[PDB]
């Protein structure tokens, strides 16, 4: 019952500006650094901009820095961004996720809770290669997804999360091996360096949907494959 | 084993900082990760370079002395437990912490992203 609940997309012509909200609940949304992910059509995820708890710090993908601009307001738990000077880039479904780092291995970068995004749309690095595109299984089969990176993930920094139609992403693993809380065991990673795997050992209904990888080790910005899509037989 | 938690929970009470406020700091140290019966002269190195790396007058000024004192007794603990490919390796990773710190003009965020880095390599190198 804990989610995200973004808002604010709409139809915005080029040059045009939107304010887009993402309200939290389940969770004191104060003690979390917060982040804005888009997805476009047809295109892998794409971190946008994150957030400390305090709001004291903040960060930008190049491409949209000076254009958008990131805020929260703690009392409210909400996060926003205000997107600017929009282009035909621009158009994807925006996510905003809740940062599973914390400070004894300050490891952030990487997403524990997401929501299920706000669509815009405009009028008109290391690269991860995931292979398959589409796994096409029966309930009761064996999966072996790859991931693999074009430079070495520092720290083994590496996520899978899952995307099931009508659900927020999910995480499974993070550190490439660790299974986030409450992911069923057979989910495994494996990996290290520039090859990582997610292992599922026995596909159930609720395991067809959308696989992507993403690393984190990195200064930002941190980057994501273009997903594996696993579909039913 | 319990010497090993003891040393990870007073590098953890050493942070300063926030690494989320250092994002833009975060470097490549490239460990040697798959190094860990043998492995007692490589812990013991490794052992000696953290101690090392904490010892200088730059860690001192960066560091709390009182925490950094509990720190070299317990990696001392470990080496008395315990008590030539691999050693290279692991020295050239400690050179690349120094080179790094250097350059970085030992930043409190250099600092920070050192600290979270042997957090993540003392306790790979210990299981």
């Amino acid at each position: 019952e804990v989610q995200l609940v973004e808002s604010g997309g709409d139809l915005v012509q080029p040059g045009g500006s939107l304010r887009l909200s993402c309200a939290a609940s389940g969770f004191t949304f104060s003690g979390y650094a917060m982040a804005w992910v888009r997805q476009a059509p047809g295109k892998e995820m794409q971190w946008v901009s994150s957030i400390s708890d305090d709001g004291g710090t903040s960060y930008y993908a190049d491409s949209v820095e000076g254009r958008f601009t990131v805020s929260r307001d703690n009392s409210r738990s909400s996060l926003y961004l205000q997107i600017n000077n929009l282009r035909a880039g621009d158009t994807a479904v925006y996510h905003c996720a809740r940062d599973h780092g914390g400070n004894d291995y300050g490891d952030f970068g990487h997403f524990d809770l997401w929501g299920r995004g706000t669509l815009v749309t405009v009028s008109s690095e290391i690269v991860l290669t995931q292979s398959p595109g589409t796994l096409s299984l029966s309930p009761g089969e064996g999966a072996t997804l790859s991931c693999r990176a074009s430079q070495r993930v520092s720290n083994n920094y590496l996520a899978w999360y899952q995307h099931r139609p009508g659900q927020a992403p999910r995480l499974l693993i993070y550190g490439a091996s660790s299974r986030a809380t409450g992911i069923p065991d057979r989910f495994r990673g494996s990996g290290s360096g520039t090859d990582f795997t997610l292992t599922i050992s026995r596909l159930e209904p609720e395991d067809f949907a959308v696989y992507f990888c993403q690393q984190y080790g990195s200064a930002p910005p941190w980057t994501f494959g273009q997903g594996t899509k696993v579909e039913i037989k | 084993s319990l010497g090993s938690r003891r040393t990870l929970m007073l590098l953890a009470q050493m942070r300063r900082i926030s690494l989320f406020s250092c994002l833009k700091d975060r470097h490549d140290f490239g460990f040697p990760q798959e190094e860990f019966a043998e492995t007692i002269p490589v812990l013991h190195e490794m052992i000696q370079q953290i101690f090392n790396l904490f010892s200088t007058k730059d860690s001192s000024a960066a560091w709390d002395e009182t925490l950094l004192d509990k720190f070299y007794t317990e990696l001392y603990q470990q080496l008395n437990d315990l008590e030539e490919d691999s050693i290279l390796a692991v020295r050239k990773y400690f050179q690349r912490i120094t080179l790094y710190l250097k350059e970085k003009k030992y930043s409190p965020c250099a600092w920070e992203v050192v600290r979270a880095e042997i957090m993540r390599s003392f306790s790979l190198s210990t299981n």
